């Protein structure tokens, strides 16, 4: 795990509003990787 | 009033009214004429057994049909209305006709149109209505302008005085039975006094009168049956066929056939009256034809909701076409449209039914039958 | 199988997420509102579809069920039920009444007990059978 | 008859 | 006609004192008629000088919720510099509305950011944590102010290595330092604090930050 | 496109080659089809003749009916083109071979 | 702060309510039918047990309502409250 | 009409004390603590031990007639911090929202002017 050292944008009541609402940015460059090798292929 | 009796004995769990061993009968035409009425009152289920309504009109001392008006009653603060309605009702009727007064002197007939257009203001196509406004605007006539207000107006002071004295004992048989506080009500003159009942209280009103009165509603000729009577504008109000729901179908339908007495406030209307009217009785005075006694005006969709708690009412299948999907939450539990039969059913043809406008309705399957719940 | 494919200012929170560990030690610890929800939408689509065009009471399928009992001959009610649409035909038997004396279920079975006797369109009796027990 | 300007600086806000 | 032309309402509303006087049952029991069918508090919270101008700049944002969500009256006055809380009692409905707005008027008067103090209206169990350099250790002089850069560490960034890894926010004013967040938050917070007073290193402060920090996930 | 009673509505879609036959009164699909969007590398007759299936260089199958012309089922699992389809002498079982590495 | 009616025979809780402040002393008449709550408050709610509704709404006393005594005989229009 | 207490409000780091007397603060109307609420040690301390005490206190002051309090709150003071903990604030929420007319909130913690020496030693304590 890495520890961000720099001011949290999110605001403390939204990190505690977020967790109340495997990763959706992973499977963001899943879709990426996908339409690369489609075109290279 | 037989109905009385079969009510008070369905109470009492008596299963077998017909063959009951009375040590003096009633004919067993009117027993079943009787059981079939409170049916339509919602007293009595399918199987003429005690309902939760039914339970409580046996409480009253009052006819059925009353009871029955004063228990869905209290809704928008309009039980003063009702109050006064049932009261002028059971009393009798305070107005001294133009045939009566022998003026049907051209002063004076002009100053009894003026009287009656004077409390026609509450509805154009109700009489009871009007029987209501005499009776509220009493209240606020003081004791020393009785005699002028009954002279000026062409009413009758003494059936006046009883209407009144009524409308403060019957109060106090409908709070016993509703509030809680069933012995401790006490009745005062500022609750039976009330200002002018709003357009959606009258609405109200006629659906309250309507449950009293479910069986004695009549549709015009010309909608059930058109061209068997010939209709045109020229033809006079007086002279409009109406059908009763319960008619016999005669072989010629003109026998069953009412018509409109001339004192109603539907005379002087002038146009086309309503399609359904509510009637309080039929009267063979007159040779000419029947006339109706008329209540009421009520439309399509709330002649349906009252007629929904009673046996008179009859519901299609789900319809179908464009936009017209059931939807279907459980298999025992569903949504569609749906167009009501008010009356004798299609098979049956003795009796004289008709087909209400289509109304949306949700619908809960109860022992094989989908009975309805309520008007979407 | 055609079906086609489908905060509050006041957040309550509590337990161990906002560090009141002591709380779970101690042991003191919404399908509705969907259901709720789901009610919401099936008035909703009901509110959206107001035909008010006058319909009669009784379909046509019904009528010719009544008649063809009536006068014993199911023929006309065999020749529509050829014809309707295999969506129009499971609506049809769905929707046959279910209540005590059961009569058009009675002439229903009557109608296609006819239809066997024929010894035509025996396959589509058949099924008429199996979606009247279904 | 009828029949017949910062809000709340320093006032209350 | 255009040129190229060829050649009921059903209505919708449908059905769906004291009287002096008692009357006896058959019991005989008495029978009466029905009888006839958040208070006033006050918060004063003073504002040091210091604070005054980022009170003023951000008075925009801090009345509004206090007024519309929790439904007090807001007021500061100028002779005091003091901010004005009051319930009231014709609107206001949570009994602990007002000792809520109070806390968030402290959070900012300790100099946490708005947005922060915020949490504080949010959420219901959310602390401010308070301590002295000198409670944990008597430093003077130059090894005083070292201990304060050791806790801020080079940009800060030591600071928010804490506040990210404890989900918490500290405001270090001189040798007073507050934490807010909650309970369990704030220890973890305030151990890794005093840590650094006592002398770790912020490197080493900072791995078991992150060890931490990992636990925190999970659970 | 709509029919003359108004009851059907046909849809197409030119890029993939797809044909949708809609009632919307009743919300079904009279006709749903889709056509390989690449070339028929190959394709076997069951063997009774009722059903043939095809194979394209997607890597898609698709089992036809010879007698209503439409496409039964789509398998979608081949990665690369299908280079061969063949059927079992029964009938029941059908195989298939790809470039992806797989029979 | 909530009155709960029990029923013996029935078994069960027939009715409830809620009083303005929490209530030390409570009295119910010799007749069976009426019953008082003394609150801190210094009000006084006289209670239907049978009906389970307000009847008197006394709100004199300055202090905490300490004593509460009713006075009644059966068939009498005489009933007081102490 | 409305009867005054003191409501002394002591947060040390191991136990909150929520402690209800008259105003002269000779006669003591309730005393609980944080200790008596909860079932470990650990959590004494702890804001939700705190909250149950006050409650409990809250609930035996309207039996004995006080409806109103001044809240006293401090910390253990002396050599040691300063500013109540977060269980001396929980349990001042607990008590407004208990009903109890709140009159004035006054710090008291024990300020020395100056201090003997605190049991840490020179390199600190607190690890
Ligand atoms: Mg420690």
């Amino acid at each position: 795990f890495e520890l961000s050292d720099v001011k949290s944008s999110k605001s403390l009541a939204e990190i505690y509003e977020d967790d109340y609402t495997l990763s959706e940015e992973l499977q963001k460059a899943h879709s990426e990787i996908s339409e690369l090798y489609a075109n290279l292929v | 009033p037989v109905e009385s009796i079969v009510l008070q004995m369905k109470s009492m769990a008596i299963h077998n009214i017909i063959n009951f061993p009375f040590p003096t009968p009633p004919d067993r035409v009117a027993l079943s004429k009787a059981i079939q009425l409170l049916q339509y009152l919602g007293a009595l289920d399918n199987k003429e057994m005690i309902t939760e309504d039914g339970k409580k009109m046996s409480l009253f001392p009052l006819s059925p049909r009353f009871s029955k008006m004063l228990l869905v009653s209290d809704e928008k603060a309009c039980l003063p209305y009702i109050v006064a309605i049932v009261s002028a009702l059971s009393v009798g009727d305070p107005f001294i006709n133009e045939f009566e007064l022998g003026i049907n002197k051209k002063e004076l007939r002009s100053k009894f149109y003026k009287s009656r257009s004077q409390f026609s203001k509450l509805d154009k196509f109700s009489d009871v209505f009007r029987l209501l406004s005499v009776v509220s605007a009493m209240d606020y006539v003081p004791k020393e302008q009785k005699e002028i207000f009954m002279k000026k107006n062409f009413l009758r002071g003494k059936l006046m005085e009883e209407i009144v004295k009524l409308r403060k004992q019957l109060m106090y048989i409908i709070k016993s039975n509703t509030s809680k506080e069933n012995i401790a009500v006490v009745i005062r003159n500022e609750d039976l006094k009330s200002d002018i009942p709003s357009v959606i209280q009258i609405k109200l009103l006629k659906q309250m009168i309507c449950a009293g009165f479910v069986d004695h509603v009549a549709v015009r000729a010309d909608v059930l049956f058109p061209d068997d009577a010939k209709i045109t504008n020229r033809t006079s109000i007086i002279n409009i066929p109406y059908i009763p729901v319960l008619a016999t179908r005669t072989p010629n339908i003109e026998d069953c056939f009412v018509y409109i007495h001339p004192t109603s406030i539907l005379n002087n209307l002038g146009e086309m009256p309503p399609k359904y009217m509510l009637y309080y009785s039929l009267h063979l005075g007159g040779n000419n034809k029947t006339r109706m006694n008329t209540l009421c005006d009520i439309a399509s969709t709330p002649l349906a909701n009252i007629a929904r708690k009673g046996l008179l009412l009859t519901y299609s299948k789900p319809l179908t076409g464009q936009g017209l999907k059931t939807v279907n939450l459980s298999p025992t539990e569903r949504y569609c449209y749906v167009v009501p039969r008010f009356g004798s059913t299609v098979d049956n043809d003795l009796k004289i039914g008709w087909d209400l406008n289509p109304i949306a309705v949700h619908q809960k399957k109860q022992k094989g039958q989908w009975t309805v719940i309520k008007f979407i | 199988r055609s079906k086609p494919k489908e905060l509050p200012f006041f957040l309550q929170l509590s337990g161990e997420k906002v560090g009141d560990e002591a709380s779970v030690r101690e042991g003191i610890a919404h399908r509705r509102d969907q259901e709720a929800q789901k009610k919401l939408d099936a008035e909703e689509q009901m509110n959206k579809f107001k035909v008010t065009g006058r319909l009669g009471f009784e379909s046509h399928f019904t009528k010719q069920l009544r008649e063809g009992s009536q006068s014993k001959d199911y023929s006309s009610l065999l020749a529509t039920l050829i014809n309707f649409s295999p969506a129009a035909v499971d609506l049809e038997i769905r929707s046959l009444n279910s209540f005590e004396p059961f009569d058009e279920i009675v002439w229903f079975i009557d109608a296609l007990t006819q239809g066997l006797k024929s010894n035509k369109n025996f396959e589509l009796y058949e099924t008429f059978m199996s979606l009247l027990f279904k | 008859n009828p029949w017949l300007t910062l809000p709340g600086w320093g006032e209350w806000a | 006609v255009a040129p190229t032309a060829l050649k009921d309402d059903d209505d919708d509303v449908l059905l769906d004192h004291e009287s002096k006087t008692v009357v006896v049952d058959d019991q005989g029991k008495p029978r009466f008629t029905s009888a006839s069918k958040i208070k006033f508090e006050s918060r004063k919270i003073m504002v040091p000088p210091h604070r005054m101008t980022p009170l003023r700049n951000s008075w925009t944002k801090i009345y509004p919720p206090l007024v519309e969500h929790l439904k007090l009256q807001v007021r500061m006055n100028l002779k005091t510099k003091s901010v004005e809380l009051r319930t009231n009692p014709k609107f206001t409905t949570d009994p602990g509305a007002l000792q809520k707005g109070a806390d968030f008027i402290k959070a900012f008067t300790l100099g946490f950011d708005l947005d922060d103090s915020i949490a504080l209206l949010r959420l219901d169990d959310l602390y401010i944590e308070t301590f002295e350099v000198k409670d944990v250790k008597t430093l003077t002089g130059d090894h005083l102010s070292r201990a304060i850069g050791r806790i801020a560490g080079k940009d800060g960034k030591t600071k928010f290595a804490i506040e990210n890894a404890t989900r918490t926010r500290i405001v270090l004013a001189d040798s007073k330092i507050h934490i807010l967040g909650g309970f369990t938050h704030i220890r973890m917070a305030r151990e890794s604090v005093v840590s650094l007073i006592l002398g770790s290193p912020p490197g080493k402060v900072y791995g078991n930050l992150r060890t931490v920090a990992s636990r925190l996930k999970e659970r | 496109s709509v029919n003359q009673t108004g009851e059907w509505l046909a849809f197409g879609s030119s890029k993939l080659g797809q044909l949708l036959v809609y009632e919307w009164q009743s919300e079904s699909y009279i006709l749903k089809q889709q056509g390989h969007f690449d070339s028929t590398n190959s394709l076997a007759y069951s063997p009774d003749g009722s059903r043939v299936v095809t194979a394209s260089e997607d890597g898609k199958i698709k089992v036809w009916d010879i007698t209503s012309g439409f496409c039964l089922a789509t398998f979608e699992e081949h990665t690369s083109s299908v280079t061969a389809v063949q059927f079992a002498k029964r009938g029941q079982v059908m195989f298939s071979s790809s470039l992806d590495g797989t029979v | 702060q909530l009155l709960k009616i029990f029923h013996l025979k029935t078994g069960k809780v027939v009715r409830s309510m809620k009083i303005s402040s929490p209530s030390y002393i409570l009295d119910a008449d010799s007749t069976s039918t009426l019953l008082a709550v003394g609150g801190t408050d210094g009000s006084i709610i006289v209670v239907d047990i049978e009906n389970g509704y307000i009847t008197h709404s006394f709100k004199g006393h300055g202090g905490t309502i300490s004593s509460l005594k009713f006075y009644g005989q059966l068939n009498s229009k005489i009933w007081l409250l102490a | 009409s409305q009867v005054f207490g003191v409501a002394r409000i002591y947060a040390s780091f191991n136990d909150t004390f929520v402690h209800v007397t008259d105003l002269s603060g000779k006669e003591t109307i309730a005393r609980v603590t944080g200790g008596m609420k909860v079932k470990a040690d650990r959590d004494e301390s702890s804001p939700y031990a705190a909250m149950l005490a006050a409650q409990d206190v809250a609930a035996k002051c309207k039996e004995v007639g006080i409806t109103a309090v001044h809240v006293k709150i401090r910390a253990t003071g002396g050599t040691r911090t300063k500013t109540p903990g977060p269980g001396g604030q929980a349990a001042l929420r607990a008590l407004a929202r208990s009903g109890l007319r709140i009159g004035r909130i006054e710090d008291v913690t024990p300020v020395p002017s100056d201090s003997t020496r605190k049991k840490g030693g020179r390199r600190g304590r607190r690890l």
